[PDB]
């Protein structure tokens, strides 16, 4: 019920923390979940 | 990629400042001069500043119309969906405002 | 998306508030004001929802940042409403907040104390710290007592948090998790349960008249009881040191009782510590102006070759025309003294302005919502307003997020073939020869792009455009075998710009057998109804040849079912 | 396989209204391959082969001072079998504007076809 | 100004504290089939932007098959980022991962 | 209440001795976040270098607020908050959809700021009667407008002429009226009243 | 024009700027000058011009 | 008129200071009308006009004042102009962007965009643009831009293509440091002129395009490059970013016709030209690091050059002979042991490909590898023998229309005897294996010969001094 | 294949745009953009 849950959200002042996959999407966040769970470092030299 | 890629991968432009997406546009400079980008929410009509220290060249932008501002140059780009602007631009009809959070500051 | 066109910024969180009229003004690129959309030569009305100033709009070039159709993102404007208008998202919530009111000393008629009492729970459940809330409860040792009751409850709550932070437990950023957002909303509910529970103000013992509404948000103000009339003259003395009531009154009331009760509401009002330190204010439940969304979001449709307005314009330009109105009823209104002049015109006045304020409620309810609308010219069906638009059919979250059209990909009936891979996909040329992954040109592929780049878009395995470092694209179609023989030995040539010098062309070429694809069959209720399979070009077939080791996973009939191949 | 389209320019007009297109061709100049499909009249000649993108029709329209040209549009290749003139009545005057064209499409059986 | 500099290391400190010392690591020595093939991927990324490379090519015209010739001889230099649920994190070397 | 006026001109430029002029050079120690491409991965330094600082020598940034001379100390900042400072081997988060890398850096910039109110000296090179263009350290533009030039001063076919009838040469002293950057070279206006 | 290639997604300074005496100005010029021997001809051409300056010549 | 008119201009400057505005707008306008409206401002008024703005730039450096200032600028034709008028305009043009650098943005930009016109058109523009470039060095950042987006295209006339080199040229020789990005510009027009001419080999029209414009750089740069020119001059700039640009653009895009001649011709201009380029080639064909088929690229270069090149003395020749010899024997002795392990021939594809260019050399000037005795410098005898009979079989893996030729010669000169050896392999052939799938490329690559006979009319005129037909060899 | 319209988005043409229906269009010389 989206206006619903938005009017909530707005008189909470809330924050979206943009954990959820739902709202990564929103926001076209890589997701949470998967190869996305660490990251990737290069060892360089010198 | 269908999300990201065929759903509407869009780079656009996010006032650092106020966080909008909405209120950006490029300025319109003299001849010679390059375009900038900047929001219209976070600076000062151009008049308005001078009635309240030297106000420096790079911190004044003009639109199409003609008005002169003053600020709103803390702007950069990020990768959403479209369909993101279209719900932000609906809810600012509601009267809502998202504000996004951008890093680096 | 390009893999060359790398983001530095990046949104890490999203913060939900309210327009204020000040800020709306302030971005705006044009105050719109005519109804009228288009002129006897269509070009847009100057001062109309169409003007230039909101951006490109057909052939004409955008007023504020001259861009095109195309590169024009579009510009808000807003129109400027003569009167102020319930957000009629929030009108329960106002509602709320003015029936609990005490008219007389504009505090809430809940006793001070109680309301403190929640003041000090809410604002340490912004903290994560539910136990303490409870703790909070524990405290007792007429007004003198109250006070002393209040202040050690106070300093309780700072306690409690000074310790929180100098220990792991919080941030200044709060603590907020489902148990504690649960305790929130049951207090929040308590609260505003015990708010309408008052009759006579705890506070200064007064009566206000009560308040009744609408379904289309009007409010209605009760005159006294003949109890409550005599009640009231008798606390006349200490303090010595129905009918349609305007929007503008119940904002004068709000805005006193959210300054006088404000502790409590900067609480209510924000589940999080508010950092930004901004006040609470009655007008976030009213609009004082609109925001006019972008021209390129309210464009006209063409069914087939008729064209039809933008509905969203046509409920805009009713709000410009009863704004006109107003603006004349004002202008009229202000050319009494009525220093001389005869009192009842007093009465016809209120009835227009009356019938202004109503109607134009109602366009917005209807918009946000035609369910706030009064249902028109009994049939017809109303006309979705913007609330029907983001919430109708099956709504912008399911029909454009959950599923989606493509781009990229194919379609046809499958048909069983037991000389492939059980993990390949015979794909018939027809494919295979427009089908292109944008390959990037290196030392190691220069040879077998060379080829696709000469073989050209329509012999298999060839190429259909060529990318260039600065992004732009070059069409093999309309060329001979020189022309694309030239292309192809340029393919790998230096940079002769430093700006794209990190960068290499890349070649659309045909897909091939070294290739992974993405098969789909409908309905797709496991994720073995969307797997990969290895690429296997087959001469002379017409159709996808799958081994019949996958119709399990698949749930395939050969039947004439169809599958979608996705590169 | 046989599809019927009807090619109607009268479809914009407002009710018996002055006649801005007539089928045939105009003495301005257009591309000459269109003969390839299309008679003197400006409707094509029977038999032909048309495939998408094809001329099936043309008519020299007033508001333009320019000839056009309706195309076949469907990405199937079929052949012209009748071609009607739908006359008018309310007593004859009336020119030409009403046309009935019938495609013929050949269907050797194919992968994916249902016995 | 001063003390945004100061902020910034209290976040990037902490972020390490999380990100952890090397022998106080807790996860599994093993490489999770998850890191192989984003390792595999996004070191053929690089190796389709040139990035340069550590083994003989011997034909090799795939960045992907390139790359897990570099993972077969353990000598991809990439590094992968481990995310305990609070945000703290264990860096682990691809060669120093056991690979199956 | 609410503060933009971070952006006022606070050069504070001091007067020179044994001289009369200002000193506008000064070393600014920054930090930038900057890409690093997949070509430059063995040589990291080297590509900050050729992809970001050197584009910035010679020209004016908004940043420092005056022309970028040059830059000495460039210093990557591991990834990994746990490596000594010392290490030659550093981590580089890589973008999820790009092969692209993106570090913080620590460098250090030397700046010529002329800020408004500041003595500076010029090379005449050219005089109409309309503006004395200057250049000031032999590299950076200058301009007096007619009338920043006192009004007892006079002109000839051509060539100017002071308050006591002799002409002016060579060096020349004037005091910032505002700096002009946003062009292709930066550009100073200068006033003698 | 600019990309994220060539320019710094942010820059910031980390302290106040520090003025510098002439003879730290020539041994940095002097340095900086060296290290870095068409965009970048040109301007080491233009600093070897303020170099010369800073010693007083044309 | 005459003193009405310094009235008019008068009046428009205090109504000016006064923000009226329009008597200024009514000049602008009038002096921005095209070239060919007669009711654009006169010869006699502009002069006016001009040498008032001149005397007092100042009064118009405000926002009223841009508009005039911008039609001024935008004046159609004015290096048209009548002498006297013209020098008032310039003199004004020079004020301006004296006291105000901004506008030289847009003054350059038009001057660049004039690089179309002949060269006797334009001393005006050069003269301007010289003037500028000295006083507002930093400009060079944007105004090279403008070098690129007004060079002609490829379908635009000869003409302007040809003018626009001619200035190019031009300013190289008093902006030296856009000097590379110039000639970095002129060859990457290199590309254009590798199109022309390979494929051909309307054709007739890029033929005498890439023919107008290669005679014109090749006599400019032999006046660049000169002995006088070299030792103290930017003669060695040139060469410099000429054998840059070689390495970078002609070598690899590799096969190109039109192109590779700057450097075999500016190459023949002095002896250590030569030598540069030659240790130049050698290193590209022998070093370690460089890809295989740069190499060999190299390497074919290398032969050709050798084989064509008529100033080149008989010791650079015995030169570039005794370093393949030696690298040939070495070659053999430390791998020859390789072969009959494991892998293919191919493993060898760069002793075959320099030992192609030994021979190729060899079939040119082989009358010079006889010294006095009648012997043969570098044992040719006795060294072809032993590659020709060793395990790499060249002879079979070779370009084969060399390899036949040069076994023609040989056998003729008693150099050596293969002609049994080819008999056996083409037998062997229709009853040592590599894939084909990379041995197809190798045989391209072999056949391509990047001074093979020139076909542009003029070029080859002028290369005559500088070529080995074959028929002379 | 012809549209004359828009003439061509690079500066050595300006050659002759015809749109492809996979919108490409296309400039004779063979940008496409
Ligand atoms: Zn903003
Ligand atoms: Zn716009
Ligand atoms: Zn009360
Ligand atoms: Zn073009």
């Amino acid at each position: 019920t989206t206006c619903q849950f938005l009017t909530k959200a707005v008189l909470d002042n809330e924050r979206e923390q943009l954990d959820s996959p739902s709202a990564r999407i929103v926001v076209g966040k890589l997701n949470n979940v998967g190869t996305g769970s660490f990251d990737v470092l290069a060892k360089v030299p010198n | 990629d269908r999300l990201l890629n065929s759903s509407d991968y869009t780079q656009a432009s996010v006032c650092r400042e106020c966080g909008s997406i909405l209120t950006t546009q490029q300025s319109v400079p003299r001849i010679g001069s390059i375009s900038t980008v900047c929001c219209r929410r976070c600076s000062m009509r151009f008049e308005d500043a001078k009635k309240l220290i030297f106000i420096d060249d790079s911190q004044i932008w003009e639109d199409g119309q003609g008005n002169k501002f003053v600020g709103g140059n803390e702007t950069t780009t990020v990768a959403i969906p479209f369909v993101l602007k279209y719900l932000d631009s609906e809810l600012s009809a509601m009267g809502i405002r998202l504000r996004y959070n951008v890093e680096p500051k | 998306m390009d893999i060359s066109k790398p983001v530095g910024s990046e949104i890490t969180s999203v913060d939900f508030g309210i327009l204020t009229a000040k800020e709306i003004r302030n971005l705006s690129a044009k105050q719109i004001t005519n109804p009228t959309v288009l002129d006897n030569l269509g070009h847009p009305v100057s001062g109309g929802l169409y003007d230039l100033a909101l951006g490109a709009f057909l052939r004409n070039l955008c007023s504020t940042c001259g861009l095109d159709e195309k590169f024009c993102p579009g510009h808000q404007g807003h129109i400027e409403l003569p009167v102020p208008c319930y957000n009629p998202l929030f009108f329960n919530q106002l509602y709320i907040y003015l029936r609990a009111s005490c008219l007389f000393c504009h505090h809430f008629r809940l006793k001070s104390v109680e309301v403190h009492r929640y003041a000090c729970k809410l604002r340490l459940l912004q903290y994560g710290l539910i136990d303490e809330s409870y703790k909070l409860d524990e405290i007792t040792l007429s007004s003198t007592l109250l006070n002393e009751l209040k202040s050690k409850r106070s300093e309780y709550v700072d306690m409690a948090i000074a310790k929180a932070l100098s220990d792991g437990r919080t941030t200044e950023r709060g603590s907020f998790t489902a148990t504690v957002n649960d305790e929130r909303k049951k207090l929040v509910h308590e609260f505003h349960k015990k708010l309408l529970s008052r009759g006579k103000c705890d506070n200064c013992g007064m009566f206000s008249p009560k308040f009744r509404k609408d379904g289309f948000t009007k409010i209605f103000e009760t005159a006294l009881n003949e109890k409550q009339i005599t009640n009231n003259r008798v606390k006349g003395f200490i303090r010595q040191d129905s009918t349609y009531i305007l929007s503008t009154e119940v904002k004068n009331i709000l805005d006193t009782v959210f300054r006088k009760e404000q502790c409590v509401l900067q609480y209510v009002f924000h589940s999080r510590p508010n950092l930004s330190r901004k006040l609470v204010k009655a007008d976030s439940f009213f609009m004082d102006v609109l925001v006019v969304p972008p021209t390129r979001f309210r464009l006209p449709s063409k069914l087939g070759e008729e064209v039809h307005e933008n509905s969203q314009n046509q409920l805009l330009s009713k709000v410009l025309t009863t704004s006109l109105l107003i603006r004349d009823l004002n202008d009229d209104l202000s050319k009494l003294q009525k220093d001389k002049v005869s009192l009842e015109d007093r009465r016809v006045i209120f009835s227009r302005l009356m019938n202004a304020f109503v109607t134009i409620q109602n366009d917005v309810n209807a918009f946000i919502d035609s369910t706030k609308a009064q249902g028109r010219t009994s049939g017809k069906v109303p006309i979705p307003g913007v609330k029907q638009a983001l919430e109708k059919k099956e709504g912008l979250f399911r029909k454009h997020m959950m599923g989606k059209r493509v781009n990229y990909a194919a379609r046809s009936v499958i048909s069983p073939d037991p000389n492939i891979e059980t993990n390949e996909i015979g794909v018939p040329p027809v494919f295979a020869v427009k089908l292109t992954y944008p390959e990037p040109v290196t030392a190691y592929n220069i040879a077998e792009l060379r080829q696709a780049v000469i073989n050209g878009p329509d012999k298999w395995p060839g190429a259909t455009q060529i990318q260039n470092e600065d992004g732009s694209l070059v069409s093999l179609i309309g060329m001979s075998v020189e022309q694309r023989k030239a292309l192809a030995n340029q393919l790998l040539t230096p940079s002769s710009n430093v700006s794209t010098h990190t960068l290499n062309k890349k070649v659309y070429r045909h897909i091939k057998n070294r290739d992974v694809v993405l098969m789909n069959r409908q309905p797709t209720l496991h994720k073995a109804s969307m797997m990969g399979h290895k690429v296997r070009v087959l001469p002379n077939e017409k159709t996808l040849r799958l081994h019949y080791a996958n119709t399990g996973a698949y749930n395939a009939d050969f039947d004439g079912d169809e599958m979608n191949m996705h590169f | 396989m046989y599809k019927t389209e009807k090619v109607d320019l009268a479809l914009n007009r407002n009710r018996g209204d002055p006649i801005t297109q007539h089928f045939g061709f105009g003495n301005d100049e257009w591309p000459k391959e269109w003969l390839e499909k299309l008679d003197e009249d400006g409707l094509p000649y029977i038999g032909t082969y048309v495939e998408e993108g094809d001329p099936i029709c043309a008519y020299f329209d007033d508001t333009l001072n320019k000839t056009k040209i309706k195309t076949y549009h469907s990405s199937e290749p079929a052949y012209i079998e009748e071609v009607n003139l739908i006359g008018d009545e309310s007593n004859k005057f009336q020119e030409l504007q009403t046309v009935s064209i019938k495609y013929r499409i050949r269907r050797t059986p194919q992968i994916g076809d249902k016995f | 100004p001063e003390d945004f500099q100061q902020h910034e290391q209290i976040r990037r400190k902490t972020l390490k504290e999380k990100a952890i010392p090397k022998d106080q690591r807790a996860t599994t020595p093993y490489m999770t089939k998850y890191e192989r093939a984003r390792i595999l991927g996004t070191r053929a990324l690089q190796i389709s932007m040139n990035a340069p490379v550590f083994v003989d090519l011997e034909g090799e015209t795939d960045p992907l098959r390139i790359a897990m010739k570099e993972l077969a001889e353990k000598k991809i230099p990439l590094v992968i980022r481990r995310y305990l649920p609070d945000g703290s994190f264990e860096d682990w070397s691809v060669e120093e991962l056991i690979v199956d | 209440a609410r503060f933009i006026k971070k952006h006022k001109k606070q050069v504070t430029n001091p007067i020179d001795e044994k001289n009369g002029t200002s000193n506008c050079i000064v070393r600014v120690p920054i930090a930038l976040y900057v890409s690093l491409a997949p070509m430059y991965l063995e040589n990291p330094l080297q590509g900050v270098m050729k992809q970001h600082l050197n584009p910035l020598v010679m020209k004016y940034n908004n940043k420092v607020g005056g022309v970028v001379l040059g830059y000495e100390g460039l210093k990557i900042l591991d990834a990994d908050p746990l490596s000594k400072e010392d290490t030659s081997e550093k981590l580089i988060k890589i973008t999820p959809d790009t092969p692209f890398g993106f570090t913080w850096c620590h460098v250090n910039l030397y700046v010529w700021q002329p800020q408004v109110g500041d003595v500076l000296e010029g090379y005449i090179f050219i005089q109409s009667a309309s503006h004395i263009g200057l250049l000031i350290h032999d590299a950076f533009n200058a301009s007096i407008k007619k009338n920043n030039i006192p009004v007892d001063w006079t002109f000839v076919h051509g060539h100017w002429v002071d308050s006591n009838g002799e002409p002016i040469d060579g060096k020349l002293r004037f005091t910032v009226r505002n700096v002009h950057t946003t062009g292709r070279v930066v550009s100073v206006d200068g006033t003698l009243i | 024009t600019a990309t994220t290639l060539n320019t710094p997604v942010v820059i910031h300074a980390t302290q106040l700027p520090q003025h510098v005496s002439t003879d730290e100005v020539l041994q940095f010029l002097e340095s900086f000058i060296d290290e870095k021997e068409t965009n970048l001809s040109s301007s080491i051409s233009q600093l070897k011009r303020i170099q010369r300056d800073f010693k007083g010549l044309p | 008129s005459a003193a009405m008119y310094s009235r008019f201009v008068k009046s428009a400057l205090d109504d000016l200071d006064k923000n009226d505005s329009t008597q200024i707008g009514i000049i602008a306008n009038q002096v921005a009308l095209p070239s060919k409206n007669p009711e654009r401002i006169n010869d006699k008024n502009l002069n006016i006009l001009l040498d008032i703005l001149s005397s007092n730039i100042n009064r118009i450096e405000s926002s009223r004042g841009t508009f005039l200032i911008q039609s001024i600028i935008n004046f159609e034709k004015w290096w048209e102009l009548p002498p006297h008028t013209l020098s008032k305009y310039i003199y004004f043009i020079k004020i301006l962007c004296s006291s105000i650098p901004k506008w030289w943005q847009d003054v350059s930009m038009i001057l660049v965009s004039c690089f179309i016109l002949p060269i006797k058109q334009t001393v005006c523009h050069h003269d301007m643009l010289k003037y500028f470039l000295r006083m507002i060095p930093s400009s060079m950042g944007f105004i090279d831009t403008y070098l690129a987006k007004f060079f002609p295209n490829k379908n635009d006339t000869r003409r302007k293509l040809v003018n626009y080199t001619s200035n190019l040229l031009k300013l190289r020789g008093y902006c030296s440091e856009l000097g590379f990005q110039i000639w970095s510009l002129l060859i990457e027009k290199i590309i254009s002129i590798d199109v022309e001419l390979q494929n051909e080999l309307g054709i007739k029209e890029l033929s005498t395009k890439l023919d107008s414009i290669l005679t014109l750089v090749s006599t400019h740069v032999e006046e660049q490059v000169t002995p006088e020119s070299l030792e103290s001059g930017e003669g060695v700039g040139v060469f410099n970013t000429l054998t840059t640009l070689f390495k970078t653009h002609v070598l690899p895009t590799y096969y190109t016709r039109s192109i590779q001649y700057i450097m075999f011709h500016v190459s023949q201009q002095q002896l250590e030209l030569m030598d540069s380029f030659l240790v130049t080639l050698i290193d590209i064909s022998f070093a370690v690091n460089e890809a295989a088929e740069k190499k060999i690229k190299s390497l074919q270069y290398l032969g050709s050059y050798i084989a064509r090149a008529k100033k080149l003395s008989r010791t650079q020749i015995i030169f570039v002979a005794s370093y393949l010899t030696s690298w040939l024997n070495r070659y053999v002795i430390e791998r020859e042991e390789e072969v009959d392990q494991r892998g293919g021939m191919e493993r060898f594809k760069h002793f075959y490909a320099a030992f192609q260019a030994l021979c190729y050399i060899f079939c040119f000037r082989h009358n010079i590898f006889r010294d006095t005795d009648g012997n043969w410098e570098c044992e040719l005898d006795k060294f072809f023998q032993r590659m020709v009979i060793s395990k790499f079989n060249p002879l079979k893996f070779c370009n084969e229309n060399v390899m036949l030729m040069f076994a023609r010669i040989a056998q003729q000169e008693s150099v050596a005897y293969c002609f049994s050896i080819i008999e056996n392999n083409n037998n062997e052939r229709l009853r040592s294996s590599w894939s084909l799938a990379t041995r197809q490329q190798f045989i391209d690559l072999q056949s391509y010969f990047p001074y093979d006979p020139l076909f542009l009319k003029n070029y080859k005129i002028l290369m005559k001094e500088y070529y080995i037909e074959w028929s002379e060899a | 294949t012809f549209i004359r319209g828009p003439i061509c988005g690079t500066d050595n043409c300006p050659s002759r745009l015809w749109r492809i229906i996979d919108g490409r269009r296309t400039c004779q010389y063979g940008h496409v953009m």
